[PDB]
DNA sequence: CGTGTCAGACAAG
RNA sequence: CUUGUCUGACACG
């Protein structure tokens, strides 16, 4: 039982640059034949994966010779060079050598981008739902970068880190920007007995929270 | 033109079995050995053996004995998998990659399937508008089991400025929720329309 | 020990 | 395309 780590777990990269993940080997990968049945997998968001190096260098039909792969014996290599936006996802290396076969833990390539601030909306509960019992407010914060921010919940000025649900997406392959989806699901009676809602986001982008709130 | 469609979603209870298939299309189907692997959802990936189309001889992965099972059947072209004793463990997405050489490494995938592993029952969504307090909507999906949903804007248009999030789990239920981006000169005259077709217990329309 | 099927590779005529 | 092979897998004897 072979294991295969990939000294990148995360790497953020500018269009136009290239790109080493590299992936050692918990035991020799060489064959008796010689050969070395290591290979370099693509999985895009939203789809299944896809073969791009198949020996340790061999591209697959389809690849251009940007991606190159090499070393041998327990340390390998990904150059992915003159990167591109459609190279989102994360890269799995996996060896058809010995009896179980195992791939790495992958490898989330991020495209580097300027700094961008979101787009928080809030939406009051719908009526609708208010008539069901149910009142979810949802909070939204799109098309911002990088990744890193937090989101807040605040019912007639105090926090509530309760009972909420947050949803990320992929990196957009034509934005490059993330997007979250925050939401209070409460109670009717809960709802009403309350005036203020906010929802805070803390990001690179902002010195200061950017903070939407309503009152019904 | 080598394609491998497999068959759709599934909600199997604790302790059943399942089959699964894979259609192979555009190849000798008997030449080529099918490979299986499993991939739970946000996680990595993972081979569980694959199955000698031409004699029907199966290799598995120790830690899969037991549990999966390749078959075939190659008149139809359609590779099967079963998994028996179900636990929430397996519940994941299971991959149908063809062998390249000697049966060891893959080429092509399929789509995948999408197995859930529990024993709740299926709940249909709740669709709710979401109106504000350029402007921005929204459409709640909350409460439904099992994954999928297809929600989409205007019959399938307004694909540019949406964001489709993934479902949150939740007390055996789901919530999903998107929003769209729109020029301001809409909302007031134009109307945004959000759909949601739940193909395990119904379909709805509902504009804003 | 051998035999068959299957493919992916090769060097040379 | 033909000849001489190399290789991995599975089945079988």
């Amino acid at each position: 039982d072979v294991l295969m780590t990939q000294t990148p777990l995360s790497l953020p990269v500018s269009l136009g640059d290239q790109a080493s993940i590299s992936c050692r080997s918990s035991q020799s990968i060489v064959h008796s034949n010689g050969n070395t049945y290591l290979e370099w997998y693509l999985q895009k968001p939203g789809q299944s994966p896809k073969l791009l190096i198949y020996k340790v260098s061999n591209r697959f039909s389809g690849v251009p010779d940007r991606f190159s792969g090499s070393g041998s014996g327990t340390d390998f290599t990904l150059k992915i060079s003159r990167v591109e936006a459609e190279d989102l996802g994360v890269y799995y290396c996996f060896q058809g050598s010995h009896v179980p076969y195992t791939f790495g833990g992958g490898t989330k390539l991020e495209i580097k981008r300027a700094d961008a601030a979101p787009t928080v909306s809030i939406f009051p509960p719908s009526s609708e739902q208010l008539t069901s019992g149910g009142a979810s407010v949802v909070c939204f914060l799109n098309n911002f970068y990088p990744k890193d921010i937090n989101v807040k919940w605040k019912i007639d000025g105090s926090e509530v880190q309760n009972g909420v649900l947050n949803s990320w997406t992929d990196q957009d392959s034509k934005d490059s920007t993330y997007s979250m989806s925050s939401t209070l699901t409460l109670t009717k009676d809960e709802y009403e007995r309350h005036n203020s809602y906010t929802c805070e986001a803390t990001h690179k982008t902002s010195t200061s929270p950017i903070v939407k709130s309503f009152n019904r | 033109e080598v394609q491998l469609q497999q068959s759709g979603p599934e909600l199997v209870k604790p302790g059943a079995s399942v089959k699964m298939s894979c259609k192979a299309s555009g190849y000798t189907f008997t030449s080529y050995v099918m490979h299986w692997v499993k991939q739970k959802p946000g996680q990595g990936l993972e081979w569980i053996g694959f199955i000698n189309l031409y004699n029907d001889g199966t290799k598995y992965n120790e830690k899969f004995k037991g549990k999966a099972t390749l078959t075939s059947d190659k008149s139809s072209s359609t590779a099967y998998m079963e998994l028996s004793s179900l636990t929430s463990k397996d519940s994941a997405v299971y991959y149908c990659a063809r062998d390249y050489y000697g049966s060891r490494w893959f080429d092509y995938w399929g789509q995948g399937t999408t197995l859930t592993v529990s024993s709740a029952k299926t709940t249909a969504p709740s669709v709710y508008p979401l109106a504000p307090v350029s402007v921005t909507l929204g459409c709640l999906v909350k409460g439904y089991f099992p994954e999928p949903v297809t929600l989409t804007w205007n019959s399938g248009s307004l694909s540019s400025g949406v964001h489709t999030f993934p479902a949150v789990l939740q007390s055996d239920l789901y919530t999903l929720s998107s929003s769209v981006t729109v020029t301001s000169s809409t909302w007031p005259s134009q109307s945004i329309t959000c759909n949601v077709a739940h193909p395990a217990s119904s379909t709805k329309v509902d504009k804003k």
